[PDB]
C-alpha cells in the first residue's frame, strides 16, 4: 500500500529533504513523504533525481559505445551503464 | 602637490596588521616642539636615557596629556570596530538555509567549495541533466 | 594552510540544510572511472563464432 506515480510534490520534498539528511538516510526522509518507502526514495533519487544522470538526447559516440557494450556484455546493463554514462534504465530503453 | 596609494593584501600575520596599523596611527600625530623643548631643557643630561637610566617611576602626565591619550585610543577603537564591513542583505537569492547560523555555513561552504562544485550547480539549475 | 569546513554524509549535529551540489561533492566516486578491459572483446567473439 505504498508507491504508485511520482508526483512533482513528492520530488520537491525529496530533494529538500536529500538537503536536511543526506544520501544515507532514507528512512528518515520516507517518513516525510507518506505512500513511498526509504527504497523508493532511494530509487528514485539514483535513478532521476541525482543531478549526474544525463537526460539530454543521446549523442552518436554514446550510442556506438552502447551497442559495442550491449553486443560484448549480453544484458549486464548494471555493469554497463557506468561505462557509457547513463542509467541502466535509460540505457536499457534506448538499446530496445 | 603630492600623491600615495596604500592598499592592503591579505592577512598573513596578526603582527603585520599592528606594524600597518600603527604607521597610519604613527604618522596621524603631530608634535608640539613647546612642551618638548621645556621638558628637555628641565631635564638637560637624562633627556638622553639609557636602558638604566633613572627615571622608570616618576613621571605624571597633566590632565591634557591622557585626556589627548583617551581621545585618540577611543579613535582606534572605532577604526577597529569597522573591521568587518557588512554586506547588503538582498532577498532575491534563492535562499537556502533554514536558519541564521545555517545563511553563514552555506557561505562558508560557497567560500571553499565554490570554486569545484560549479558543474553541479549547472546540472541542478538546468533539470539535473548533462 | 586553511581548511575548509566538513561537510559530512552522515552527521548533521546543528539539522542544518546543505545545497545538494555541496551535498555531493564526493569526488572519488566521480572519477572513480569504471574502466572495461579489452578480453571481454575475445570472449564474446569467440563465444558467436
Amino acid at each position: 500500500i505504498k508507491g504508485g506515480v511520482w508526483r512533482n510534490t513528492e520530488d520537491e520534498i525529496l530533494k529538500a529533504a536529500v538537503m536536511k539528511y543526506g544520501k544515507n538516510q532514507w528512512s528518515r526522509i520516507a517518513s516525510l513523504l507518506h505512500r513511498k518507502s526509504a527504497k523508493q526514495c532511494k530509487a528514485r533519487w539514483y535513478e532521476w533525481l541525482d543531478p549526474s544522470i544525463k537526460k539530454t538526447e543521446w549523442s552518436r559516440e554514446e550510442e556506438e559505445k552502447l551497442l559495442h557494450l550491449a553486443k560484448l556484455m549480453p544484458t549486464q546493463w548494471r555493469t554497463i551503464a557506468p561505462i557509457i554514462g547513463r542509467t541502466a534504465a535509460q540505457c536499457l530503453e534506448h538499446y530496445e | 602637490k603630492k600623491k600615495r596609494k596604500n592598499p592592503d593584501l591579505g592577512f598573513s600575520d596578526y603582527a603585520a596588521a599592528q606594524l600597518r596599523q600603527y604607521h597610519r596611527l604613527t604618522k596621524q600625530i603631530k608634535p608640539d616642539m613647546e612642551t618638548y623643548e621645556r621638558l628637555r631643557e628641565k631635564h638637560g643630561e637624562e633627556f638622553f636615557p639609557t636602558s638604566n637610566s633613572l627615571l622608570h617611576g616618576t613621571h605624571v602626565p597633566s590632565t591634557e596629556e591622557i585626556d589627548r591619550m583617551v581621545i585618540d585610543l577611543e579613535k582606534q577603537i572605532e577604526k577597529r570596530d569597522k573591521y568587518s564591513r557588512r554586506r547588503p542583505y538582498n532577498d532575491d537569492a534563492d535562499i537556502d538555509y533554514i536558519n541564521e547560523r545555517n545563511a553563514k555555513f552555506n557561505k562558508k561552504a560557497e567560500r571553499f567549495y565554490g570554486k569545484y562544485t560549479a558543474e553541479i550547480k549547472q546540472n541542478l539549475e538546468r533539470g539535473t541533466a548533462v | 594552510w586553511k581548511i575548509p569546513p566538513c561537510i559530512s554524509n552522515w552527521k548533521n549535529a546543528k539539522g542544518y540544510t546543505i545545497p545538494l551540489d555541496k551535498r555531493l561533492a564526493a569526488d572519488g566516486r566521480g572519477l572513480q572511472t569504471v574502466h572495461i578491459n579489452e578480453n571481454f572483446a575475445k570472449l564474446a567473439e569467440a563465444l558467436y563464432i
